[PDB]
């Protein structure tokens, strides 16, 4: 039933995970402490309104929920405002009492990286991809050691289509 | 006593697109990728790891439309299988 | 007739470390990672695809000495399983 | 045994191979025409010997035979040359008639890519990743097109020793 916490996702049965050394430890369910982050850009300064993202952070948010993360959801802000945003994630103490986290980044994007609110072609404003691992890492969040960190982001990555023709 | 870390382990990054090309999304529906991963996240959490996973989600692409797109998995350091063991 | 295709498709990449790390090499027994690379693709090329094989090798280097290296597999868009079949 | 062609590669059974819709298909052993390249720099007009490369390309080459394919080693090449021989390896006939292709690079390295024979820190001869990709796509390679392309790097990609410490 989708009544429950978990939602529209399958559960996965008590014979299920006896049948699956090589699989990262899963922390007690009664006290753990997941965590998830939702950074998207809507409204923009110079780039076009991002219509249906709305719908994006609906399902997104519902989802890491039914996974068992708590998720912290925020909008519209500068490559600046979203490090300062990935800082705080990386120095929450329910990272010590986790086994995992997600991070979902959306936004108008770029070959270079992530486009910030503030984005012109004239004053970049962009958020590399590297900057979001660096943050995360065992150096910047030592919290989330040995632990999977699972970055998700919707972005363009240049302007070409990605399709070549070919003739049967 | 102190130990050695690595400094970078245990990341996945999963992108809308292949370097260079767009990503799209839908006024109403919202962002294909994003879609397409919940609906393959809500089938497969139970019985796939996140890497088999996201390659479910790369070939549910593979039949290029007007519109085609190829989601990428990227600077992947887990040293283990990751499985959301949904309901536990 | 003239039909559409990914641009970026069935690619998989491992390098030897992170971005930003180096990588080792011994001066008579080789580059660590390719001696293990070929040790693992021996043992596991018949039961486990590319991408999990890549995994295991990334799995043997995960508790760091004196010279420690983290390979990555980077810009994935295989959208199957790649089984090598040795013998086939 | 290892005296096969498979040499130390342990083989997969035909029992194995049944039990194994979602895998790559496999072209006829009898008809097929696997390639690989191997390019290797050991000498260099600035930067150290690469001692001990030889058993590199050594165990590479024999492995990459025991799967199947036929293996082109080139060794000492500029950045420029590296882009050549990239190129003419996309035009080979025999990725036609083959299933797959591995690629491998085995040389100094930075944080941009790897080096050619000629690098120096003055006057830099590297060959990005960005551009491996781009010579072996679609578009410049339809050969391939459908078909696992697996691209192997040994290189250092930056100074740093890779680690942090940390307490028990």
């Amino acid at each position: 039933t989708s009544s429950g916490s978990e939602g529209n996702v399958k559960l996965c049965s008590l014979e299920e995970a006896q049948r699956i050394a090589e699989i990262y430890p899963i922390m007690d369910k009664s006290s753990r402490t997941r965590l998830a982050l939702i950074i998207c850009n809507e409204e923009f300064d110079s780039i076009p309104r991002r219509t249906g993202a709305e719908v994006d952070i609906t399902g997104m948010t519902m989802l890491l929920q039914n996974l068992g993360y708590s998720v912290d959801v925020k909008k519209n802000l500068t490559a600046s405002d979203m490090t300062t945003e990935l800082e705080a994630f990386a120095h929450r103490p329910e990272h010590k009492t986790s086994d995992s986290t997600f991070l979902v980044f959306m936004s108008h994007g770029i070959r270079e990286g992530i486009c910030g609110k503030k984005h012109s072609e004239q004053v970049p404003d962009i958020l590399q991809l590297n900057a979001i691992f660096n943050m995360l890492n065992t150096k910047n969040c030592p919290s989330l050691k040995d632990k999977p960190k699972v970055i998700i982001i919707q972005a363009c990555r240049g302007d070409s289509p990605g399709v070549v023709w070919f003739k049967d | 006593a102190i130990k050695k870390a690595h400094i970078e382990k245990d990341f996945i990054a999963f992108c809308s697109s292949t370097p260079d090309n767009v990503s799209w999304r839908h006024p109403t529906m919202g962002s294909v990728f994003i879609g397409r991963l919940i609906e393959h996240m809500q089938e497969y959490a139970c019985s796939c790891d996140v890497e088999e996973i996201f390659r479910k989600v790369r070939f549910s692409f593979e039949q290029p439309d007007g519109r085609a797109q190829m989601p990428t998995t990227e600077r992947v350091t887990l040293t283990r299988c990751f499985y959301l063991f949904p309901g536990h």
